[PDB]
């Protein structure tokens, strides 16, 4: 019973961060987003 | 159920009294007088639930039952209780530290008992497609159920008639119903042991918790702060743990240097430190020091030495090795077997009396003959018949 | 009441205010010039202006150098971080050997951190109306969050049952304490080594822009180093560039033998295990030796403080045992004698039980003589 | 506490060299298969369409 | 209040003192003496910032605790903005995870700079609340002091917009001082050589930011990298800065890392690199074999030594009286002669660890001058590393 | 230019006849080793002769290094040179047998010239009405075509973003790159699209490229692996593939060049891959540099071997002797660095450099020519004085007296 | 200009010898060595025939003999061979153990005879009746290829695979690790029993068949004891490849103890090697090489120049002299002449120079 065990996480969490662009991309910044849109059925329903 | 028993599992606990007097003829323990004294020391010290974290050392001759003395207080600790056993060559890994191993191992060796309440009606279930009819001896309800108990009795091929509980949290229990084809407060105080460190850094619980390098940085800083609050509000406590240390020895100094200033800490078990010869340098350095182990280590440790068997000591043994084996031997055996056992080590013997056994057996017969143990003496050698017959030079 | 702390006689330093080092005071009586060379340390230290200085201890194992370093940290409480480590805590296999060292000065290291964030007390209705005790409210819901409070910072569901007041929006000031090195396992681990350029370039500048103004505060710590004679000479190059550093906080460190060889050279041997370069740059305390008599007294203040009372024969045997081969073993034979005397059932301990206890178990010495 | 660093800039120049026209394949060697035997008869569906086109032209 | 950065041991120095005729002062940007490890600093910085030579090693030495460190930290400081500087030491490269000799050529792409002039458009201005939705460009009216801007909105920036939002050419990012909006804007931006990064893996700011990447691609970030950066040189475009190299420990360093340096300045694109020593006659590690100075021969013949000279008595007060300045409690002149007979019969950084002391002493005492008692006593309580070799006579433990 | 330490060669200075001149290219010196190294680079040129061993047998501090780099400036681009540094092959990772076989395979490469027709896109030619059957135009500068695609190219269409305005490039083998926003889209004097803004692609429709390339087998097992190789499936299929590239008439074998550097302080185990590798029949041939003489073999700790070489590596190698040289031309060596530096220099000043080169060593002197140069440019002067230089060799120290100190 | 053009000494077809096992004196292979051949012959004929199992060859003799050329003959006049070195097996990822131990399993092959039935081309259907665009036949029951495996044909299909198959049992896929080397160490079991008993029933079904291998191990003077601890059970194992040892040193110390053995091995390994000793060349021997070496890359040489290479050849190293023949050629054709003469051949030696040369003028040591 996973309840007690599981205490409070470390204060501190960040995120991810895309660098910016101030040139010529829409390749690989529409591709990127189509990569990122592949994974979002395959880790649905992962019971947790 | 089908288990051998060992070369240290023919005795059953400690001889205690009132008093704590060490006997002879009790529990198959015989003589040792003033280790099985402190022996008998630090197990009520244990027992009492008092304090933890005193490094007793077993120090005496190769065969005096240094590791049965400890089989002993771990029989005689009492249920409830954990007791881990680990030598200096477990820790030697490549994948993890030899300091996060001391860690886990003295974390592994401290308790904690957790109390919970739940509800358990046990009865005769009539289904109605639906609705459930409780028959009990107290009365005969009939309950309506909502939305998750429902599916709960779908999502599992439930047959009517067996014994269903239904706890607080809705968790079914399927016990024996399958053997022919209010209730208040059931206080449960279930015992767990501190190995949830990774639970806390990491997320998996299932493979991690089974059979790893977790997050020292502040991870054990905020279990032992939870503990402290838990111990406050009565809600968990903390029983400790006995952790036997085998051939410390064998050990570099660094893990020595750190077991020095890891047990002065509050969360820091009773260990029981194994050291079988004298003068011997350590593994790591170029200078000598007695037992093994330097004069750091030496100030932290107290050591209790062992006294050497006796004539109707190694009799009495003899005997029990005689009660236990189901092994009837014949009296003119005894004073052969003692004079064997004298000059050669006990275990030596205890394989003799098996392999006469064994030959015995062979022979079907119920008396050990004196020329039966004899022959099997004859047949093999010692470690000085093996040091003797090898003269031969059959190698460089 | 948890009776397990070892070295325990402490409530802090006992200095008092003219600058007099009160012997019979705060239990640890004894070590005049360590707490009059440490009264300038905790000054150092609550100054916050001066700091990557080190401090080396030294003396004869046994002398107290733990509890002192613990009297300093419940001088200071729990507002200065104290991180402790030992010499043998810096070896791993695949964690590199610079990798303890460089993280050390950043856990020791805290900010305090003041964020004011709201609450949504809605209770049932991708647009999802919270309704309070006072009204209900629409908002525009992410279709991220799918599946009573939520948590709106950057999703509880229930909290009630009856098929919760309160106001729809809240606010409340979080007051909190965090690490750098925290900060940094935060920015590796998203919702171990550190890479130079973020762990020195942005990290500092974006605490920066925190104290920059008002919201957070800077609090220096304490780095603890014990087992520094047999410390790798790898370590001791970082550690010289660690030293030569404004942005380290203070360290102190603890020297236990005399004389070692250095790991790592394994030829020249060197006083205290340290090599001249950074013995250099150390301050030098050195402890001094014990009496009989202020050994029987931290032995009588020991007892009294544990749970026992003993008459004057049996002080005297553990001064007279304590003289002639091991203090710790007169600390070690307090407890076995009091349950000899719950054995047999005595309110006191007299020189029989601790005579009996002595001759059951064995001294360094005698084990040495055998 | 979840707290905000702001994103490192960078340059035009980073991204724009690993790449051009076309010209730095060969052919697709790691695709696994049999046809053992059938090699002729791929190789009669390459000629036949030869003479196909030549017809549907001429 | 309270800031990172604090006064430390090298930060009292705030640069370098040169001049045009490179004619060295007596007290000059907080650096007090080495007239000749001076000259040779502003030589070989001179050097650096002409930027003709590539590929050199200079070596410094001389006995431990002559501030030979803190001429390399006022070269650093003195050396100027928009250029990096990388100071590595000795043990940086040992890891169990990479290899030294890819540490060792990180530590040199994190030498050699990249100066990227290019000019861009950012837009600034308050939103007003717009966008009518869907039945999806809507408008957008912006407000000013001076003039408001009334236009419609694009198709693909309604993502961003589920205040002062400041966007740039690209997609998107996150009083105010007026102007028009097609403001346009030269970025000087410092590349430090992180162009392989970006292609060598995917998701490069988790590999830019922290490591955890492994050896880089061989043939493909030595040559394919070098052949492109080539590309972008002399056609208008950005050019390359060599920066400054600064190793530390070098006479503990194992034979291997010797054996790259021999070979590393040798080809084109090898920073000019600076390095420090402090021992004499140390064995050299990896073998048992003795040899002068921790280097051999092959690496001594690459490089040129500049040995420093000790302190003398005219230029340790000199070093006092500018720390006095740099700190807040003053001193006495007797504590001040006291102060400078300690500095002349022991080390420079001992008088630093007792003046701090003093000066706490002094808040104690809560006035403003240091007194000949309270040094006094402080210099009784405190030991020294010459002071405490006498007292190791009771054979403590060995 | 940025000039690199040394850039003096250009050439070896060979003629027809077989003969060494005096002074040719900035390599004076060595006419035996000159003729000895035109032997090699003969054997290199004539592509007939791989599996052999060149070692370069001399004191610490001849410049052989230089002689590497001739070698290799002889060469040119053709062959390829990949340099490596004994210090290379201890990784952590991988091992060093493997370090040293993929520098092997560095060494062995190919050039198989081709072509590639490019498509380049129109704006908007989005066709999907048959999905087999794919109708999409092309408008550049110099006109407006169509074409018929199959529906893949399509399939790649729809997975990026194909709206008004866009870039198609389409390669070979189904190669899709695309951008978005070109031409013209400032319908309304509206806001951004956040696209790239790019002026017209001037060219025509159908080119036709040639290009020559020089592939190295390394980077194609990199690409082929990936989606420590296994020497009996996957090396074997490139070398099948290869000699069917080259029976079939598309590429063209180079033999490979390499050139190891302190090779004696490597492992007895790299030496007994090493010369047990170089005896295939495969093998490229791998100039080896010895630095120093007779020590112990890394791995043995009591063999005594010369030149750190063991007995069964030191032969089959071909050895060639650098020897010192004589200081009377040493002068002549500083000049050949003035020229490189573009400042000339006087005549005295000529004599007291070449009398510190020829006190100690060349390389000395040779670095201390670059800070006589700059205190000329801070002093003011046009040339290089002797007192300049004479104040540099006392304020610069050696190693010998560093020592003596 | 193919990949393998000349390399070291590998340039005779096959081995040489006879019905009766007896090399000549101008035959393919190499001149003399009449005893090391005739063994090599023997053992290759062990190897054909392939009896038992556990049969290790150990080969000697001085540096200069050309142990690579009988490895090369033997294996070219052999069946999957392998010729391994002494360091290939010394990994990071891998240990000691598992290294050798796919060394050793890489030389197995299996032949498997697989018939299969076929039904494949192109549509003219859609929405589940097939017909085809055929040739030949019609009768249901646009332009793409489908193959269905259950026009109609029965297909028969040789494989010679490896012991791979325990790479792709193990393994999800079998597109990952059939080009690389692998994981670490595995489950001993799933490679010994599973195996072992599939491979009985495929024998006891007569669908497949395995035939042994050969390795060549050269250079074994230098080697740790854990191979010597593995050869233990490797030679006494229920199956294993023959195995070639090659030692070129007599005696030498094993690296991380301290021994004074020949050859470098133990008493275990001592009594399991079949030694084979060697001969130095003669007078006759090496000019009648020299003379087969000289139809290598087409050089013709004069009438006394013969005699001066073999005299060089003798006193130095052979390889030397023969490398000399490559370094006089390059100066010959720059010479533009058709026929070498004594002063090219002298300059060569001028100019080239070998340990002997080498051993006096390094008396400097500065």
């Amino acid at each position: 019973f996973v309840m007690p065990p599981v205490e409070a996480p470390p204060p501190s969490l960040h995120a991810c961060h895309p660098p910016p662009w101030l040139a010529p991309r829409q390749a690989a910044f529409q591709e990127q987003l189509a990569s990122e849109l592949w994974p979002r059925a395959r880790p649905l329903h992962r019971i947790v | 159920r089908i288990e051998r028993i060992g070369a240290h599992s023919h005795i059953r606990g400690l001889g205690l009294d009132d008093a704590l007097e060490p006997r002879q003829a009790s529990q198959g323990m015989v003589g040792q007088l003033a280790a099985r004294r402190a022996a008998g020391v630090v197990l009520e010290m244990i027992r009492e639930g008092k304090i933890a974290g005193r490094a007793v050392l077993i120090a005496g001759q190769p065969g005096t039952g240094k590791t049965a003395i400890a089989m002993g207080m771990a029989q005689a600790l009492g249920p409830d209780t954990p007791f881990t056993a680990i030598a200096g060559s477990e820790i030697f890994s490549l994948e993890m530290s030899k300091t996060e191993a001391l860690t886990q191992a003295f974390r592994r060796s401290i308790g904690v008992r957790i109390k919970e309440e739940t509800e358990i009606i046990e009865g005769e279930v009539v289904e109605i497609q639906g609705k459930l009819t409780l028959k009990t001896t107290e009365m005969e309800t009939i309950y309506d159920l909502g939305t998750k108990m429902i599916e709960s009795l779908t999502k599992d091929k439930v047959q009517a008639g067996d014994v269903i509980t239904i706890d607080k949290a809705t968790g079914k229990i399927s016990k024996l119903g399958r053997s022919f084809t209010l209730q208040k407060r059931k206080e449960v105080v279930h015992t767990v042991s501190l190995h949830e460190i990774d639970v806390i850094n990491s997320r998996t619980q299932g493979f991690l918790a089974l059979f790893t390098g977790e997050i020292k940085s502040e991870v054990r800083e905020q279990i032992n702060a939870k503990v402290a609050e838990w111990r406050e509000e009565g809600k968990a406590e903390i029983i400790p743990g006995v952790l036997f240390i085998d051939e410390v020895h064998m050990l570099d100094i660094e893990s020595f240097s750190f077991l020095n200033r890891a047990l002065e800490s509050d969360m820091a078990p009773v260990l029981i430190m194994a050291t079988n010869r004298g003068i011997t340098r350590i593994r790591g350095t170029s200078y000598q020091s007695p037992h093994g182990i330097p004069i750091d280590l030496l100030d932290r440790l107290l050591i209790v030495s062992t006294t050497p068997y006796s004539e109707k000591d190694t009799k009495q043994i003899l005997r029990i090795r005689c009660e236990e084996e189901d092994v009837e031997m014949s009296e003119d055996a005894y004073t052969v077997l003692t004079r064997i056992g004298l000059e050669t080590s006990l275990r030596y013997a205890i394989q003799l009396i098996t392999a006469a056994s064994l030959v015995c057996r062979k022979r079907k017969g119920t008396e050990v003959q004196v020329d039966d143990i004899k022959r099997v003496y004859s047949l093999f050698l010692d470690e000085s018949r093996s040091t003797q017959y090898m003269k031969e030079y059959q190698d460089a | 009441t948890q009776r397990i702390a070892s070295h325990s006689h402490v409530k802090g330093l006992g200095l008092d205010e003219s600058g007099l080092a009160k012997q019979a005071a705060s239990g640890l009586v004894g070590q005049e010039n360590a707490r009059e060379a440490c009264g300038v340390i905790v000054e150092l230290i609550k100054s916050k202006k001066m700091a990557g200085r080190a401090v080396l201890l030294a003396g004869p194992p046994g002398t107290g150098k733990t509890a002192l370093a613990l009297a300093i940290a419940q001088e200071l409480g729990s507002k200065v971080p104290f991180c402790p480590m030992v010499g043998s805590e810096v070896y791993s296999t695949e964690i590199k050997k610079t990798e303890v060292l460089m993280e050390n000065f950043r856990r020791a290291i805290g900010l305090r951190i003041k964020e004011t964030k709201e609450v949504y007390e809605g209770e049932v209705t991708v647009i999802i109306g919270l309704k309070t005790a006072k009204g209900t409210k629409q908002l525009k819901l992410d279709p991220s969050i799918f599946e009573d409070v939520i948590y709106i910072e950057a999703v509880k569901r229930q909290g009630r049952c009856d098929t919760p007041k309160g106001d729809v929006h809240k606010k409340k000031e979080i007051i909190q304490d965090v690490t750098l090195h925290d900060l940094d396992v935060a920015n590796a681990r998203p919702q171990k080594t550190e890479i130079t350029d973020k762990l020195r370039g942005e990290i500092n500048k974006v605490v920066n822009k925190y104290i920059d103004q008002g919201i957070a505060e800077l609090v220096p710590g304490v780095l603890f180093v014990d087992e520094v004679h047999m410390l790798d000479i790898e370590c001791f190059t970082y550690l010289h560039r660690a030293l030569e550093s404004s942005i380290a906080p203070i360290v102190i460190f603890a020297s236990n033998r005399g004389n070692c060889v250095i790991r790592g050279t394994e030829d020249i041997t060197s006083p205290h295990g340290i090599p001249l370069d950074l013995l250099d740059r150390v301050m030098i305390i050195r402890t001094m030796l014990y009496t009989p008599q202020e050994m029987k007294q931290i032995i009588k203040i020991r007892a009294q403080t544990e749970g026992i009372n003993i008459s004057e024969e049996a002080l005297n045997h553990l001064g007279e045992i304590g003289t002639k081969t091991t203090l710790r073993y007169s600390v070690q034979l307090l407890t076995p004698a009091n349950l000899l005397a719950k054995i047999n059932g005595k309110d006191s301990i007299e020189k029989e039980h601790v005579e009996e206890i002595s001759e059951l178990f064995y001294d360094a010495k005698s084990s040495a003589k055998i | 506490i979840t707290p905000g660093i702001c994103f490192s800039t960078a340059s035009l120049v980073l991204r724009a060299t690993d790449v051009h026209p076309l010209q730095r394949i060969d052919m697709g060697r790691f695709d696994l298969i049999g046809l053992e035997g059938r090699v002729s008869r791929y190789e009669a569906d390459t000629f036949l369409p030869r003479h196909r086109l030549s017809r549907r032209v001429l």
